[PDB]
RNA sequence: CGGAGAGGUA
DNA sequence: GGGCTAATGACGGCGAATACCC
DNA sequence: GGGTATTCGCCGTGTACCTCTCCTAGCCC
């Protein structure tokens, strides 16, 4: 059949068996693998298996000429095409039915769980030791039950004629052939309606489960006992033979031998009706040899020498490594390709590169031969052979022609995002090597240091063009991962650029008029007028305006020389607001992403490669140089130096005065040469800025310095200040083994000398480095491979399903800074509502629609705070995910479209920054460092007097929404912050709104009166000692972590009463009234203390930051992916209403949550490690933190909702990514998170269990349907679930997937028993199985194959 | 001769169907079948149904119905 | 030549 | 000969298998 | 009580190549 999906596994019935294979073979003769001649009949049949040799006779002895692919039978052979060679297979017809042994050995029993005994009877009735009732004797005997020998005769005396119990598989055949499987389903359907008993009624339902599955399978259970054995064509197996000692491992073979063996001997005992004994022994070792060429690691795995892999069986033989061998490792190299090493040519256009003329003549030979006969000029391939190998001038314009325009596929040796491998047009040079456009390598994340690129040839006319419309680097010039082009500029022409369009204060030719750049062009290149002068030309530049017409505006500007020449090169309807000012690296970058999104790709293209062009010629004619009078040594570097070994030495003097601590004075002298370092590197920077000083008609002027070090960095050609901050200033301090900061820094440069030492200790961390690299480019590479394999079976399939779910989608704000901007995310995604003014309702924007540059301006200047969007996680696609929920952001600029599996780009786009991955304020005092207004939201607080808005609990936000519409400060407010400030109060920036002990946390009480010692054992739970200042204890209660048993059944706590003497309480806040004392809690207040109203309770230590609970780097990456508990989960309120304490510390302590509508037995489990932060008759609410710390995943999504935790992991990982300054848009982030909580548990049965993993869009397929009908099943409610990236993996409702990449006997056993139909939705799967991927172009042509199905 | 593919994805938004359509004409102009309706350049045939296509003498509509049209008259 | 063990490069 | 022939100077995960405080 | 918290064996291995070796083994005729 064609090329389809949807592939459907089942147990095979013998008749069909029979029909697959053609005859029998009689008897078995295989090679001795010390002689290799195929021996007839045997393994190696050309009747059964087809031709092994096709187009002769084969028959072990037979070589005659004679049937040379004609049918006729002549010794026994049948001759036919390749085609029947590949389908002809065997069979062989057992006399007796034999057990397969995978359904046998599995832990899931599919024999034992189907018939309801444990595996141990049915391996004992199979391995032929202890008879099986086989629905024999009733009356006083069992139906089912196993005997051994002398009970089964017991039985046979006592019952012979309604008593029948066999041996082996016939006795399995005979149970199974029995239960009409309806029957069994009806009874218990029917049954469960009377049935009123839990456990009952799961017997019932896992029974009734099992037997619909294999109702739906249509298979019947007798099949799956092997009745006839189907065996493989011989060249379809492994078979490898090694001359001389050393073979190769070929069990498959003698295994087929042993079982035919087995069988013909059995056939030959039955024909002579042998007694009872030998013909079951015989029947037995027969299942014995058939169960070890079904597997011999269900008979027992042992590792082999020389090879790490165990002996050949059948079944692994099905996997080995890395799992399917011809479509993943190993190792699948490919003809039509070559690999050189890489030169750079600056004169090919950027869809071009520069190719050996000896590569492309052996690349294509044959398309060469195929030109060559087809103008006469060969007559023959030897002919052709000649001709080309003569190398002769007619080759030329032979292969001149056939690379007219074929373009080749250029990938790097590790592709680590989807650049890395990028089509072209081959231009053919001189030379070994291929010549890369300069532009690209940048793309390809290469450089030229004798790596080597490889070359492929898509040579059908669809890889072609599948090459030239997507594979091309002029249709790929966006980066995949964030958008925004990958093109630019890198290190030369941004060079010659800025060099070109810097501007001077005096140069010849200043002052002048010209017309347009023409005159510029002609006066430069005269040698008359410098390239850098203060010059009016009269410029026409055109803008794009209206419908989209050009408006050529024609006016005087004030620039230079060079700028005019280089706005030769711009193309019409640009703007000259771009090529002016020193274009730096970030310039040329926004100056072609201008041009994209204002004119498009061609206009962009060509720009691009007329600038590379102009950039590399003007820096040729700049001479732009380093040596070593350019870089510059600051004249008072050594002042400030010394300035710091004085302070140093004072600092070591009272050192040894005992003046100051270790690690006092280690930061003091880290401190001083930290300070010397920025003195000597802005000393540096300044001399750079003006090293040029020019008089423009007497008095000196500052300008942009001619020194060519200063635009070597400022240009963003290679380095930074950092750099060239270390080159001619020093670059100092940095750590040592242990990873710690040498007292004393690197004080030399580079262009003075390096004492010995000095290089010494540098060569630490240039080692450290080293080893860092090489570690995370392998743990990179591991990393891309899971998240690849999480995400690959996800397609853009469905254009709009019209969910107005979506995402609040906020600028994201640490403190007073705003990290990264609204703007920056909200382009390219697709609102889930119609946005309006931050002052009126007017709808801003319309339904659904694509918020692109221009709409998200128009947000910009009616500033907001929030949008809500479109996701892929709100996306309600099934099998897919909706067009609209995902947004456009991709190499290209228009909305996405069906096909193009997002998951591997968002994979790659994660994995791609892997490499560059490395390993007065909070909890003193909140300063709000803008005007604006001030906002609080969450507020656990009470006004208490003295005006104290006293906040506690960590749940607090304090936001600044000033008078634009949106926020721009964020802050967390702490337990018992202390606030003078309300809200929409305008507060100067640095101000201390909220104020309170930095190095310590207390318990500021919002009510005021006596105080109890509740829930204590004075001696027991808290420290007895008190120290009375003002009527104060210190007494301190003793740590959260376990304890004794009389001291963990009471927790410590302070009931705070009012001033009458009576209890009081707070609903709605975190703070009854008793402050339930967590570990290391110093007790204040004595009991009876009077004290007022924001008076501390009880204090509790702290760091004034300082906080462990990220890690940072890759593995952070990867543990968030595998959502890990970080340092064990904080947990949250896990329902609301009100608290209390159960049975405390029976091994971890208990809190019941008492809901006033739901359960009230609602108690958890707390480990004592955890910061406690709860309390007894308070008032929470699902999300509100119980334990302090941080928090896992699980716990997140289970609680706050699928979007909260969203949010969670995509803030997380974006912020590690920041941190090394790499930006990905968020949408791969979203689409992998909704790969890991594909998978669901049901709550509330429904048509499922009760609790069981299931696919979440199952769960929405089952409810929508439950819904559609009027009788409910049941139902149905779920709790998505995360599991981690290999749990989710493997969690793949293909099992394609888990063949090739997990255990796989069990795993397809699972699919032949359920008969699983899998949509073979995956992509890799379809790599598996050898047909198209449903994917970009491949998904188009299966959708168009579709569409012709019931179309014809 | 013309290599960028800005006017098929301004032709067909897909741009994806665009490879297999493009595709398809261009298989069966290289083998007989049907002959080039844009002048060559020496090119093969992969730009030239790209040219074909990007003029819009070359659509979905019109590719189907020539493709019906060549069995018809194959049947006949 | 099928897969493991070792040096070197990128 | 030959034709048959049934840990230690890695590292980390991971299920099974124990180890232990209140 | 019960969740850590150990012990008790198996097993996986970025990218590509350059060279090298080493590969089911037992055994009665």
């Amino acid at each position: 059949t064609e090329e389809f999906d949807a592939i459907k596994i089942a147990l095979a019935s013998p008749d069909m068996i029979r029909s697959w294979s053609f005859g029998e073979v009689k008897k078995p003769e295989t090679i001795n693998y010390r002689t290799f001649k195929p021996e007839r009949d045997g393994l190696f049949c050309a009747r059964i298996f087809g031709p092994v040799k096709d187009y002769e006779c084969l028959c072990g002895k037979y070589k005659r000429l004679k049937h040379r692919g004609v049918i006729c039978e002549k010794c026994g052979v049948e001759v036919t095409q390749t085609k029947v060679r590949r389908e002809r297979m065997g069979h062989i017809e057992l006399a007796s039915p034999t057990a397969h042994i995978w359904f046998l050995k599995s832990l899931p029993s599919r024999i034992g769980l189907l018939l309801d005994m444990p595996l141990r009877d049915i391996e004992r009735v199979l391995y032929f030791e202890s008879y099986v009732v086989i629905e024999g004797g009733m009356t006083n005997l069992e139906r089912q039950q196993i005997l051994t020998e002398e009970q089964y005769l017991d039985a046979l005396e006592e019952f012979g004629d309604e008593f029948d119990a066999k041996m082996g598989a016939e006795a399995i055949q005979a149970l199974l052939k029995s239960m009409d499987l309806e029957q069994e389903c009806e009874q218990l359907r029917e049954e469960l309606n009377e049935t009123n008993s839990e456990t009952k009624r799961k017997k019932l339902t896992k029974r009734i489960k099992l037997l619909e599955a294999f109702v739906q399978s249509g298979n019947k259970p007798e099949w799956m006992i092997l009745t006839v054995l189907p065996v493989l064509p011989p060249d379809l197996r492994p078979l490898v033979p090694l001359d001389g000692g050393r073979f190769a491992t070929s069990d498959l073979n003698d295994l087929y031998r042993r079982v035919i063996n087995r069988n013909n001997r059995l056939k030959r005992l039955l024909d002579l009706a042998a007694p009872d004994i030998i013909v079951r022994n015989e029947k037995r070792m027969l299942q014995e040899a058939v169960d070890a060429l079904l597997d011999n690691g269900r008979r027992g795995r042992a590792i082999t020498g020389s090879n790490k892999r165990p002996l050949k069986s059948l079944a692994d033989m099905i996997k080995g490594k890395q799992g399917r061998f011809r479509q993943n490792l190993l190792g699948k190299r490919v003809d039509y390709s070559g690999r050189s090493v890489i030169t750079v040519g600056p004169y090919l256009r950027l869809h071009q590169c520069g190719l050996p003329k000896k590569m492309a003549l052996e690349l294509f030979k044959p398309f060469i031969y195929g030109k060559l006969e087809l103008r006469g000029l060969a007559t023959t391939i030897k002919a052709a052979k000649k001709m080309v190998e003569r190398e002769e001038a007619v080759v030329w314009d032979i292969l001149d022609e056939v690379i007219r325009e074929h373009p080749v596929l250029l990938n790097r040796a590790p592709t680590l995002h989807r650049l890395g491998i990028q089509a072209f047009e081959p231009v053919l040079i001189e030379g070994k090597a291929i010549q890369l456009h300069p532009l690209v390598c940048a793309a390809y994340n290469a450089d030229f240091d004798g790596d080597q690129m490889a070359v492929h040839v898509p040579l059908t006319l669809e890889a072609q063009l599948e090459a030239r419309a997507l594979m091309m680097s002029t249709n790929n010039i966006l980066s995949p991962a964030n958008g925004e082009p990958i093109i630019v500029p890198s290190q030369d022409v941004v060079l010659g650029l800025y060099y070109m369009t810097r501007d001077c204060v005096n140069a010849k030719g200043e002052g002048m008029v010209l017309t347009g750049p023409k005159e510029a062009e002609r006066l430069y290149r005269s040698g008359l007028a410098s390239l850098h002068a203060r010059v009016k030309v009269r410029i026409t530049e055109y803008e794009k305006d209206a419908n989209g017409e050009l408006v050529a505006k024609t006016s005087l500007k004030d620039t230079t020389v060079g700028r005019a020449i280089l706005w030769m090169i711009v193309p019409k309807g640009l703007p000259y607001s771009i090529v002016n000012q020193a274009l730096g690296k970030k310039a040329i970058s926004k100056m072609l992403n201008t041009c994209y999104r204002i004119l498009g790709l061609k206009p962009t293209v060509i720009f691009a490669d007329q600038i590379m062009y102009t950039g590399f010629a003007y820096a040729a004619r700049s001479g732009a140089s380093v040596g070593i009078d350019d870089m510059v040594i600051p004249e008072k570097k050594h002042e400030i130096i010394s300035e710091a070994e004085a302070e140093v030495a004072e600092i070591q003097e009272q050192f040894q005065s005992g003046l100051v601590t270790a690690g006092e004075r280690y930061n003091k002298v880290i401190d001083i040469w930290a300070a010397a370092n920025d003195r000597v590197s802005k000393a540096m920077m300044d001399n750079l800025q003006t090293e040029t000083v020019i008089n423009r008609d007497g008095q000196e002027e500052k300008q942009v310095s001619f020194n060519s070090i200063y635009m070597m960095a400022d240009s963003g050609a290679r380095g930074s200040a950092a750099q060239i901050r270390q080159l001619a200033g020093m670059r100092g301090l940095m750590a040592k083994p242990d990873g710690s900061i040498i007292e004393t820094p690197i004080t030399a440069n580079f262009r003075e000398g390096l004492n010995v030492l000095q290089y010494f200790i540098s060569t630490h961390g240039a080692r450290k480095g080293l080893a860092d690299t090489a570690l995370k480019t392998a743990n990179s590479g591991y990393l891309t491979r899971r998240l690849v394999d999480v995400a690959q079976d996800l397609v853009v399939t469905e254009d709009d399903c019209g969910t107005h779910e979506g995402i609040m989608m906020t600028p994201v704000i640490e403190g007073g800074d705003v990290k990264e901007p609204l703007r920056d995310r909200v382009l390219g995604r697709v609102t889930a509502e119609d946005v309006l003014k931050p002052g009126t309702a007017d709808i801003l924007v319309p339904r659904n629609t694509l918020l692109h540059e221009q709409w998200c301006d128009l947000l910009e200047e009616n500033s907001v705070d929030a949008v809500k969007v479109r996701s892929v996680v709100s996306c309600d696609t099934d099998f897919g995910v909706c067009a609209h929920c995902y947004g456009r952001d991709l190499a290209r600029g228009h909305i996405i479209n069906k096909g193009e599996a997002i998951g591997v780009i968002a994979a790659q786009s994660i994995g791609e920054p892997g490499t560059q991955l490395t390993m007065a304020a909070a909890e003193s005092s909140i300063q709000v460092k803008n005007k604006g207004s001030i906002k609080l939201s969450n507020v656990k607080s009470v006004v208490n007097s003295s005006g104290k808005l006293v906040i506690t609990s960590r749940n607090t936000e304090l936001k600044l929404i000033d008078e634009f519409g949106r926020t721009k400060e964020s802050y967390k407010v702490p337990y018992g912050a202390v606030l003078a400030k309300g809200d929409g109060e305008q507060v100067a920036g640095g101000e201390t709104v909220a104020n309170w002990d930095p190095h310590t946390m207390p318990v500021i009480t919002e009510v005021s009166g006596f105080v109890r010692f509740t829930d204590m054992i004075d001696g027991q739970t808290i420290t007895r000692q008190t120290d009375e200042l003002t009527g104060l204890s210190s007494l301190v209660v003793l740590d959260s972590a376990e304890r004794t048993a009389g001291g963990k059944d009471l927790r410590p706590a302070l009931k705070i009463v009012d001033a009458q003497g009576n209890d009081v309480l707070i609903p709605g806040t975190d703070m009854p009234a008793q402050y339930f004392l967590p570990g290391k809690a110093i007790v204040q207040l004595e009991d009876g203390v009077q004290i007022s109203s924001g008076d501390t309770l009880a204090r509790i230590p702290q760091e004034s930051g300082g906080t462990k609970d990220i890690t940072g780097g890759l593995p952070r990456v990867a543990d968030l992916f595998e959502a890990r508990r970080p340092k064990e989960p904080a947990i949250l309120a896990e329902i609301s209403g009100i608290v209390s304490f159960g049975k405390e510390t029976k091994g971890k302590r208990r809190l019941v949550i008492t809901p006033v509508d739901g359960s009230d037995p609602y108690e958890e489990m707390i480990p004592k490690w955890r910061q406690l932060n709860v309390f007894e008759g308070e008032r929470v609410e699902r999300g509100d933190v119980i334990s302090d710390g941080p928090e896992a995943p699980h716990d997140i999504l289970r609680l706050r909702g699928v979007h909260a935790v969203t949010r969670y992991i995509v803030n997380e990982v974006q912020d590690v990514y920041r941190l090394q300054g790499v930006k990905i848009n968020d949408k791969h982030i979203e689409v992998i998170v909704r790969q890991m909580l594909r998978k669901a548990t049901i709550v509330n049965a429904g048509s499922s269990d009760f609790l069981e993993g299931e696919q979440v869009e199952y769960s929405r397929v089952k409810i929508a349907n439950r819904e559609l009908e009027a009788n409910g099943k049941v139902g149905a409610t779920y709790s998505r679930d995360l599991l981690g990236i290999t749990k989710a993996s493997l969690a793949t409702e293909s099992f394609i997937s888990a063949a090739s990449f997990q255990e796989t006997t069990r795993v397809l056993t699972e699919a032949a028993v359920a008969g699983k139909r899998d949509e073979l939705r995956g992509l890799k799967e379809n790599v598996i199985v050898g047909r198209l991927i449903p994917a970009g172009t491949g998904y188009a042509y299966h959708q168009d194959r579709m569409r012709r199905r019931a179309a014809g | 001769a013309r290599v960028t593919v800005q006017d098929a994805v301004e032709k067909i938004g897909n741009r994806f169907d665009l490879v297999l359509v493009a595709a398809r004409r261009a298989r069966q102009m290289q083998v007989g079948g049907k002959d080039p309706l844009v002048p060559e350049e020496n090119d093969k045939t992969t730009v030239i149904a790209l040219r074909e296509i990007e003029e819009g003498l070359i659509n979905n509509q019109i590719l189907d119905v020539r493709e019906r049209q060549e069995q018809q008259e194959q049947e006949a």
